[PDB]
């Protein structure tokens, strides 16, 4: 009774202040996205947050909008790309450099589901291929400094983030329960991922060279010209023969002398020429 | 000096303007956290007194949908101010602005101005 009314005031607040239209059956999404902010502010209920917002202000309204408009990332998004990674790409790159250190770039990693998905995939490949990766595989994940990047580094996720895309097998193998409704990636998964504050419009020179670059569902946020520049400069970080991953419904449709499209049965990847 | 609260980003995704039963394909010029600029279409029957709806088609997965009002028209251009926007659309729009601003302080300041627009 009382909790539902609070959600309705929050809904109204979003509409009357920012013009944001929430919609219904987003109560659970709201609670998830506001959770850390509320803990930091000592706010124990949605209703308490609403009253606190309109009276104190002082940057709190901006913090709620920041948290509320931060989009979630999915675990192992599209599934097939990580399978192509383990059963096609890793075996090829490994067979090509003698087991040297492989490096993977997860660009615009957001809250971290992608880099951690890659880490888990690497771990699964290694358990069946002991000794192939002599130097192991380094994962570098980048995004803008901010709330998302901070949460990703911590590697903890709530019920909503774990109840989709993550198998029961993977939940036990790679995560540790951290109180009610909260899980954290095990050290083994965490320590192969290095997070760096770096935006796609910043230079990539400090990142070094990669055998694989994951830049999925993010290029859509740039004009045609800016996208082409990003793709060109990404090419500069790739070792020749290295691969770029774009995401299920994105095509490159450009730069034929820099990138060769390749069909992987399920999927497409781009080899750096 | 600067009267613009939100930085306007050069952007050229496939775009539509809607009003009631009419739709126009428009050429997008720029986009911001709180509006857009588009080329005036050839069959512009638009009623500036009533609300419009814009749809920005960034990719197969991502659609930014917003209710807009015409703020000005000059030299074959149309300036629109964002009114109502659903949670999903404003999240994609914020991500676009974020990635293109590349500065957390600049983003924070724009979000602050979004909230205080109706103070
Ligand atoms: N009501 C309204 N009308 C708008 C708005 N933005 C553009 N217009 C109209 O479009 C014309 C072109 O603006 P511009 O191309 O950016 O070219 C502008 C712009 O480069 C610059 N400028 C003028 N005022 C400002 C400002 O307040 N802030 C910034 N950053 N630039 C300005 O001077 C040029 C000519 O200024 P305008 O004569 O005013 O001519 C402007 C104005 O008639 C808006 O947000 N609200
Ligand atoms: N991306 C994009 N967004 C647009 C455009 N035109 C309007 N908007 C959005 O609609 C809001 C209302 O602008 P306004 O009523 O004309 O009221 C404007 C206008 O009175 C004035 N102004 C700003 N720029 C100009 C300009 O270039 N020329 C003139 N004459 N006035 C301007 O400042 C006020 C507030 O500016 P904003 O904070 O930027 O807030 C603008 C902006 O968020 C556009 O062409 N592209």
């Amino acid at each position: 009774s009382a909790a539902n009314a609070d959600f309705e005031l929050f809904r109204v607040f979003l509409e009357k202040t920012c013009g944001i239209v929430l919609g219904s059956n987003k109560q659970y999404l709201v609670s998830s996205r506001l959770n850390k902010l509320m803990e930091q502010q000592g706010i124990k209920s949605l209703g308490e947050l609403v009253q606190r917002i309109q009276t104190q202000r002082g940057g709190l309204r901006e913090m709620v909008v920041d948290a509320m408009t931060t989009n979630e990332t999915l675990w192992f998004r599209d599934t097939y790309p990580f399978e192509v990674l383990k059963q096609r790409v890793l075996p090829e790159l490994i067979k090509a450099n003698g087991g040297q250190r492989l490096r993977i770039w997860s660009a615009a990693c957001s809250s971290g589901q992608e880099p951690y998905s890659l880490s888990m995939a690497i771990d699964e490949f290694e358990k069946t291929n002991l000794g192939q990766l002599k130097a192991g595989v380094q994962i570098v994940a980048t995004d803008l400094s901010g709330s998302m990047l901070t949460a990703a580094k911590a590697g903890e996720y709530d019920t909503l983030a774990m109840g989709r895309g993550l198998s029961p097998e993977r939940l036990q193998r790679y995560f540790d329960a951290k109180g009610p409704g909260r899980w954290a990636v095990k050290p083994a998964i965490r320590s192969r991922v290095e997070f760096r504050a770096l935006n796609l419009l910043d230079s990539y020179a400090s990142l070094g060279k990669f055998d694989m670059v994951f830049c999925r569902n993010v290029l859509i946020y740039f004009s045609a010209e800016v996208k082409r520049d990003i793709l060109l400069r990404i090419h500069g970080t790739l070792k020749p023969g290295g691969y770029l991953f774009l995401g299920a419904s994105e095509a490159l449709n450009n730069l034929p002398d820099h990138y060769q499209m390749v069909q992987c049965s399920p999927g497409i990847i781009y080899r750096a020429k | 000096d600067e009267r613009r609260r939100f930085h306007r980003i050069a952007f050229d995704a496939d775009s539509e303007i809607l009003q009631g039963e009419r739709r126009w394909e428009v050429l997008l010029h720029d986009v911001s956290l709180h509006g857009i600029l588009v080329g005036q279409p050839q069959d512009w029957n638009g009623d500036p007194q009533r609300p419009f709806e814009a749809r920005l088609y960034l990719g197969l997965d991502v659609l930014i949908r917003m209710e807009i009002s015409l703020a000005w028209a000059r030299d074959g251009l149309l300036g629109f101010e964002c009114q109502h926007i659903d949670l999903d659309s404003i999240s994609h729009l914020r991500r676009l602005v974020e990635l293109n601003l590349g500065d957390e302080e600049l983003l924070e300041r724009e979000l602050a101005l979004l909230v205080s627009a109706h103070d």
